[PDB]
C-alpha cells in the first residue's frame, strides 16, 4: 500500500498522503490526484497543507524533523530539528506550530523561525492539536495537562488567560474545530459521547451518543455552517450527527466503508455528501437524505489514479 | 529597507501561489 498517513487541508477541500517513496495531494471532491512528489526518501508520516498554496509541512520517517516544502520550487525551505519525535504540524500563514509527545511549541513562518510560544500538554502521542487558519481568528487548542481537559490560547492575543474546558473525564482521543473557529469537538478514549464546546466561552453547546459500546473515535469534522458534525469510529464506521437541535442525541446516519478499515471522515462538496478515506486506500463518498437514507454510493482507490 | 522587511516577514507573503493545488 505504501500509505502512512492521510489528513485534510483547513477546508476539506484537499487532502495529502505520506507516502514512503514521498507524498501525494488530492483533491476532495471530486477526486483528483493533484500532485505526486516522489525521490523524497525517508518516509513522510505527517504532511500539513496551508490551504491550496505551495508550501507543505513534512515530518520524515525519523520523526525528529518538520521540513517545509515548496512545491513551487520543488525544495525544502525550512527544516526544523528536534531532540524528541515531532508527533503533528500545523500550519498558518504566519506561525508554525510543531506538536511533541508534550508540548506546543509556536514558530515564525521565516527562514530561520523564531519559537515564539511554549505551552505544555498531557501525554500526546496522537499529536492532538487544532489551528484556526481564517485571519480573524488565531485559535489554537491543545490537550491540557488535566487529564480530559481541553486548554485553548489564542496566538494573537496571547496575553489574556487560556481557556480550560473541562469536556472528559478520561484521555482524550480526538478533538476537531469548525471552519470558522468558533465551535471545537471533543471525544474521550470511551468514544461514547461527543461534545462540542464554544470556543469562546467554554461551555457545552450540545451533547451527541454514539453507540454503548465503547469504541476508539478517530476523526471528527464539522460542516461549513457548524450544523453537522461526522465522527469515525473503528471498522470504517462513520456517524453523521445534526449539532443545531437539543432535540437530537444521536446519529440520524450510519455507514461503513465497504473494506471496513477504519478512515478519516469530511463533509464534500454537496451539502449531503460526506467523505472517507482509508487506511487501505480507499475513497469512500456517501450520499444522504434527510432522514439518514443512502442515496448514492462511490468507492475508487486513490492510490491507483 | 525593502530587502530587511523581506527577510523579516513569512515565507508565504514573500513567495506564494494560493492555487498552486487549485
Amino acid at each position: 500500500h505504501g500509505l502512512l498517513y492521510a489528513g485534510f487541508n483547513q477546508d476539506h477541500g484537499c487532502f495529502a498522503c505520506g507516502m514512503e517513496n514521498g507524498f501525494r495531494v488530492y483533491n476532495t471532491d471530486p477526486l483528483k490526484e493533484k500532485e505526486k512528489q516522489e525521490f523524497l526518501e525517508g518516509g513522510v508520516g505527517h504532511v500539513e497543507m496551508l490551504f491550496r498554496c505551495n508550501y507543505l509541512a513534512l515530518v520524515g520517517g525519523g520523526k525528529k524533523k518538520v521540513m517545509i516544502w515548496d512545491d513551487l520550487k520543488k525544495k525544502t525551505v525550512i527544516e526544523i530539528e528536534f531532540s524528541t519525535e515531532v508527533k503533528a504540524v500545523k500550519l498558518r500563514r504566519d506561525r508554525i506550530v510543531v506538536v511533541l509527545d508534550s508540548m506546543i511549541k509556536v514558530f515564525t513562518f521565516t527562514h530561520n523561525p523564531h519559537q515564539l510560544h511554549v505551552f505544555e500538554t498531557c501525554y500526546n502521542p496522537k499529536g492532538l492539536c487544532v489551528l484556526c487558519p481564517n485571519s480573524n481568528n488565531s485559535l489554537l487548542a491543545f490537550p491540557g495537562t488535566h487529564t480530559g481537559h481541553v486548554q485553548l490560547v489564542d496566538l494573537a492575543s496571547t496575553e489574556k488567560p487560556p481557556v480550560d474546558i473541562p469536556a472528559h473525564e478520561g484521555v482524550l482521543s480526538c478533538i476537531a474545530l469548525n471552519l470558522q473557529g468558533t465551535r471545537i469537538a471533543t471525544a474521550s478514549e470511551k468514544g461514547t459521547l461527543i461534545r462540542i464546546f464554544d470556543t469562546s466561552s467554554g461551555h457545552l453547546i450540545q451533547e451527541l451518543r454514539r453507540g454503548s459500546q465503547a469504541a476508539n473515535i478517530y476523526c471528527i469534522n464539522f460542516n461549513q455552517d457548524a450544523s453537522l458534525i461526522c465522527v469515525s469510529s473503528d471498522h470504517g464506521t462513520v456517524h453523521i450527527f445534526a449539532a443545531e437541535d437539543p432535540k437530537s442525541k444521536w446519529s440520524f446516519s450510519k455507514f461503513q466503508v465497504p473494506s471496513g478499515s477504519p478512515c478519516i471522515c469530511a463533509f464534500g462538496t454537496e451539502p449531503n455528501a460526506v467523505i472517507a478515506i482509508c487506511a487501505d486506500g480507499s475513497y469512500y463518498k456517501f450520499l444522504f437524505n434527510p432522514k439518514g437514507e443512502c442515496i448514492r454510493d462511490v468507492y475508487a482507490q486513490f492510490l491507483e489514479m | 529597507a525593502h530587502s530587511k522587511e523581506l527577510n523579516k516577514l513569512p515565507l508565504p507573503s514573500k513567495s506564494v501561489d494560493w492555487t498552486h493545488f487549485g
